[PDB]
RNA sequence: AAAUUGAAGAGUUUGAUCAUGGCUCAGAUUGAACGCUGGCGGCAGGCCUAACACAUGCAAGUCGAACGGUAACAGGAAGAAGCUUGCUUCUUUGCUGACGAGUGGCGGACGGGUGAGUAAUGUCUGGGAAACUGCCUGAUGGAGGGGGAUAACUACUGGAAACGGUAGCUAAUACCGCAUAACGUCGCAAGACCAAAGAGGGGGACCUUCGGGCCUCUUGCCAUCGGAUGUGCCCAGAUGGGAUUAGCUAGUAGGUGGGGUAACGGCUCACCUAGGCGACGAUCCCUAGCUGGUCUGAGAGGAUGACCAGCCACACUGGAACUGAGACACGGUCCAGACUCCUACGGGAGGCAGCAGUGGGGAAUAUUGCACAAUGGGCGCAAGCCUGAUGCAGCCAUGCCGCGUGUAUGAAGAAGGCCUUCGGGUUGUAAAGUACUUUCAGCGGGGAGGAAGGGAGUAAAGUUAAUACCUUUGCUCAUUGACGUUACCCGCAGAAGAAGCACCGGCUAACUCCGUGCCAGCAGCCGCGGUAAUACGGAGGGUGCAAGCGUUAAUCGGAAUUACUG
């Protein structure tokens, strides 16, 4: 970049990018564990997995990695499905 | 120009000679640059001015190459400079280009000092130079003619101390007149065209003064100065009568050289600039009417009507006027060559269009092809050739001209045959029986029919036939037969001369 | 921006006195008043309908010292204004300062009055107005400023003025060299061999 | 009170006529150009062409009151001395006024440029419902206790440069756990789950580890529900032409369910139904940013979309997402393309449709200027710093408006020119002469306003333990204008420095002589030119405009000549 701060911003945005990427990848992992339990038909594994997932979709919302509404749908959606089976 | 203030200035010096006296070397060594032989051609084909700071005081140097082609540059460089230097070599002695520089020194009434270039070579002696140039009134030594000789190595870098001293003294002995503040005026060294910067000019200012807001008028061109550049220095705030500064912001590329005068307001200088254009345009149409009416006939009296056209755009303004004069020297009565639309720089759409209408070669001393220029040149059939030096150009234009010629002078004879006992044919109207006395007769080779040493008729054979064979070749002392179209009368005793081309 | 040439030519072309000289002289002893200027002045113009309209507009313009652009703009304003356009044109002309200065007798001619104005010799409401076309309003007081009061042109100008018909809508004190634009002149105040409707016709076609 | 209360026709077909019908003119208008000419000023306008390419400067920073900090300069200091004993120079130490480089915060999504693309994820009018929304704002509560890092820096090392490699080492309002957790999110509910950060100003007992504790106020941080502003989304109508384009469509149209977004939605995927669009113009092709408005017209219309303002779209070309409240980013990143610059040859760098400026194209369009003083934007508690936004200045008669280039007097009415039947007529009161004025330009002298604020003190209130500090409001003192030689006013000199352009046969205001002789030439239309040419060219005279005047280009008018009105 040409301007002093523009240079600095590219550096900061890359750091943030690697920070966000790391936390975001983690989060989707814990979401995916729940969908995987559901697809195997286990209430407990899927409830257990939902309980681990809950606090982290909530936290990443508070931290701006995602919006509150996204966290809610995930909880709403998974909760809907797990109940529909056991 | 009021107050009559008189201040000393740095003397402007020009150097002349036969090519190769290491005229450039003298400058580069003083400048501690050595740009010599770093450029295409190995010699200096351009003019430039460079000011250096050396004790005592200040001095600037200007140089022009000496060649048959640059008639104008050496003429203008002499009258502008207060002191002229003439380089001479003991090995070279005096040459017709050097004596040409002698006239420029005396006619411009400029005092002259000279230097012997080679003290290094053992076959080089000063006494030869002094005596042989003694015959000419210029360059006396200790005879009471006030002129002083200097002996320098020019390679060795040997003083020089004497030459420098003479130059300072020669400028010192004569009163140096200038003014620090007043109405600026001067002459233009060299002008060229740039793509980003725009049209520019290198200007020696006689009275030294300048400002970004001041309006400057060069020739029929006018405008406000946007920026100032001095040599390597990219920007200068102020410029004195001594040191030269490249001028920028003028409307268009001015003449190769002329008197430049600044004005208070631009509006007052607009009508004046347009006035000079009207006169230059009136004489342009005047010289156009004369040359066409001069023949006093609707066409040329003879067959020289065949001509070649050329299109030239050179980056520098100084060349187009100078080399064209040398380009008109190679002109001859047989083939006439003329320049059309000499440009200030580069290339353009209307220039490629100019070469499209009339077939011509598009050449430039130094040029690059524009993005819009490539599209036109690549599409229609044309020729784009750029040449670093003027010598490679002056040779090939001649080459173009030499080729244009179509002369058949024969032309060695292939065979000579005499015809006897004519026969009649329906197709060609006649068949002349022949006997070849010498050589071999061929089909498509041209023939010359002559009677009593004068040529009755001329042509090219259509049918060579012996008996019913109709062979394409007949040797000597073998009965042969011949007929041709458009030949009415066959008489015995005449001889037909066939010749290959 | 001003007509600077011979003046009686204008009167001679329009067929009438245009008051372009002081009036000290019978105009017929200064020029051949009843003959147009030029080689062919004696010739009569068998004059077209357009011609009579043109000459009438020229006449008024030449009386007031107004060139075409400004005068056309005067028509435009007269038209825009309420009431009869032809009469509005003459109100606007007659309200000009160079004009009013002339009518109070401070200048022998409108040309002289205009020079008085331009040369900062005239005040309006004790305030210096130096542009000729300044529109003067009811109750305004225009005066010769103190320094210009001893100019002999002005005394002579007031003498001649005293010998012209005296305009109703102006109250002039010759001693003080001040005067008051009481009201806009009516149509009936102004000469009756001006044909405004012709000028109105010229500018509507 | 007033505020669309407005409308013209002429020449030209014919021997002549009436009708038909086209061509042409008078008018307004212009971002104009060219030709001749050119004094001043105020206000405006100024690449319409190549969304062609761009050298150089400048156009986005700021905060030490978040943080480790010193390298510059500035003081200060135990202690070195300049020592001529209070003046001091340098060795030192961030002690502090400040501040390069660094982390961090907020801004680089605004301001400014352009109109390429787009006949619709556009615009205009009018409505909807499923949403987010930095800074500013109201409400109610938090602001507890910890942890591992890292740039800078240090050491070693690679590069021509750009910029790197190792290992050390350290701070925070950088970063992450843990606690706390509802009028929040999920859930019928029971329950389950989510955050944070300090930094400054001043200070009374009181005292220590002299750091501060503690007292107090300012400010920032977290949560939730609002306000305001901004933005996303959906529907209807309108918004160019072409059928010498009539059929178009597989995410296509809908349904179910999963996923997805801030949010509704074929947004996406699977499955199912077989629909959906179209002569009320789909599809395809050409062209084009839309509007307020602008020009013209009595109007209805016609033409149009510079300058100002609103919306959209773009940022070298094609594609992409990252950061962020906001971007798929005008001076950010990545890939590919076109192109250019640097290089020590191994490798690097850049994108003016920001402001100046350059080349190129063109009939044609400006200075590489001054200033943040004013308004407004970014950061900061502030002081202030930045701001080619903006305010101004330069250039061009490009346009609009104003003014000047003198005023008055001046006759047998001169000389000269021009016409003349040689009587005289005209140029012409024109000139000369005579008085007289002095705008503008020139030169000196003086001198508003655009300035509100901000700075020291002071006093009062609200604060509080407090007269501190903070903040508000009065007081005084000294100050802030790029323009600028400002506007404007006074003085001096003299008519002194300031008039050209087109036209004069009819249309059409303005007539004669000489030259030419179907030539040279004119010509908007008719039509002029072969011996009297008011039509060519010169002259005298005249007409119309006037710092302009003509010619060319261009829209509408007249044209009821696309006729809805008609």
């Amino acid at each position: 970049a040409n301007i002093k701060s523009a240079k600095k911003r590219a550096i900061q945005s890359e750091k943030a990018r690697k920070h966000n990427a790391s936390r975001r990848s983690m989060m989707r992992t814990f979401i995916k564990k729940v969908y995987a339990a559901i697809e195997a038909g286990d209430k407990a594994a899927a409830q257990k997995a939902f309980n681990e997932m809950q606090p982290i979709v909530d936290r990443q919302a508070a931290k701006g990695l995602i919006h509150k509404n996204k966290a809610a749908r995930h909880k709403a959606n998974l909760t809907a499905q797990i109940n529909k089976l056991a | 120009d009021t107050g009559a203030a008189a201040e000393p200035r740095a003397p402007v010096v020009t150097i002349m000679g036969h090519v190769d006296h290491g005229k450039t070397s003298l400058l580069d060594y003083i400048r501690s640059t050595k740009v010599a032989s770093g450029e295409a051609g190995g010699i200096t084909q351009h003019i430039g001015a460079y000011h250096v700071e050396t004790e005592n005081g200040m001095i600037t140097f200007l140089d022009t190459p000496g060649h048959a082609a640059f008639t104008s540059m050496r003429a203008r460089g002499a009258q502008a400079t207060d002191i002229v230097v003439l380089v001479v070599a003991a090995d070279d002695g005096v040459m017709p280009q050097t004596i040409e520089a002698i006239q420029h020194a005396k006619a411009a009434q400029v005092p002259v000092v000279v230097a012997v270039n080679k003290i290094d070579k053992p076959e080089a002696d000063p006494d030869r130079v002094k005596n042989e140039l003694s015959q000419y009134g210029i360059l006396p030594e200790e005879w009471g003619g006030e002129s002083q000789f200097v002996h320098v190595s020019a390679k060795a870098g040997t003083g020089i101390d004497e030459l420098l001293d003479a130059i300072l003294l020669q400028a010192e002995v004569l009163e140096l007149k200038a003014v620090r503040k007043g109405m600026a005026s001067g002459a233009v060294i060299e002008s060229f065209l740039d793509k980003g910067r725009g049209p520019v000019a290198t200007v020696l200012v006689r009275e030294g003064t300048l400002h970004k807001g001041d309006i400057v008028l060069c020739g029929f061109e006018y405008g406000r100065v946007r920026a100032m550049r001095n040599e390597l220095g990219q920007e200068v705030l102020e410029a004195g009568p001594s040191i030269p500064v490249e001028i920028l912001g003028l409307s268009g590329v001015p003449a190769a050289g002329d008197e430049v005068t600044v004005v208070r307001d631009e509006k007052k200088a607009r009508e004046v600039a347009l006035y000079r254009q009207g006169k230059f345009r009136e004489v342009k149409l005047a010289r156009q009417q004369k040359s066409k009416l001069e023949n006093m006939f609707a066409n040329m009296t003879e067959g020289e009507v065949h001509e070649v056209n050329i299109v030239l755009k050179a980056d520098v303004q100084g060349s187009v006027e100078a080399i064209s004069d040398s380009l008109l020297k190679l002109s001859t009565d047989e083939v006439k060559v003329k320049i059309i639309g000499s440009g200030v720089g580069g290339i353009t759409e209307t220039d490629a269009t100019l070469a499209a209408a009339s077939n011509a070669i598009l050449v430039g001393f130094n040029v690059r092809a524009d993005a819009s220029a490539r599209k036109v040149i690549e599409a229609e059939s044309l020729d784009l050739r750029y040449y670093s030096v003027i010598y490679n150009l002056i040779d090939e234009v001649k080459a173009a001209m030499s080729g244009m010629l179509s002369p058949e002078l024969k032309q060695q004879i292939i065979g000579l045959a005499e015809v006897r006992d004519v026969f009649k044919s329906p197709k060609f109207g006649a068949i002349a029986g022949c006997m070849v006395t010498e050589g071999v007769v061929k089909r498509h080779n041209p023939i010359r029919v002559l009677r009593d040493n004068v040529v009755i008729y001329e042509g090219e054979l259509e049918s060579l036939r012996r008996f019913k064979d109709d062979v394409n070749e007949v040797r000597n002392g073998m009965e042969c037969g011949i007929g041709v179209k458009n030949y009415n009368d066959v008489r015995t005793g005449d001889v037909i001369e066939v010749f290959e081309i | 921006a001003r007509y600077l040439g011979p003046k009686l030519k204008l009167s001679r072309r329009e067929g009438t006195d245009l008051f372009l000289k002081s009036g000290v002289r019978a105009i017929d002893t200064k020029c051949k008043i009843e003959q147009a200027p030029g080689q062919h002045g004696a010739r009569k113009p068998r004059l077209s309908d357009y011609g009579v309209q043109l000459r009438e507009k020229q006449k008024v313009r030449r009386i007031y010292g107004v060139l075409e652009r400004q005068f056309r703009n005067y028509y435009k304003e007269a038209a825009r204004l309420k009431g009869n356009t032809g009469e509005n044109l003459l109100a606007l002309l007659e309200g000009r300062l160079d004009n009013v200065v002339y009518r109070m007798g401070f200048g022998a001619t409108r040309a002289e009055a205009r020079q008085l104005v331009s040369h900062k010799a005239i005040m309006v409401n004790g305030r210096v107005v130096n542009i000729a076309s300044y529109q003067v309003s009811p109750n305004d007081v225009v005066s010769i400023r103190e320094k210009a009061k001893k100019q002999s042109r002005v005394k002579a100008a007031l003498e001649l003025a005293e010998q012209r018909e005296k305009p109703t809508w102006l109250e002039v004190d010759a001693g003080k060299m001040e005067g008051t634009f009481k009201r806009k002149p009516e149509r009936s105040d102004l000469s009756a061999d001006i044909n405004e409707h012709l000028i109105v016709e010229l500018y509507s076609k």
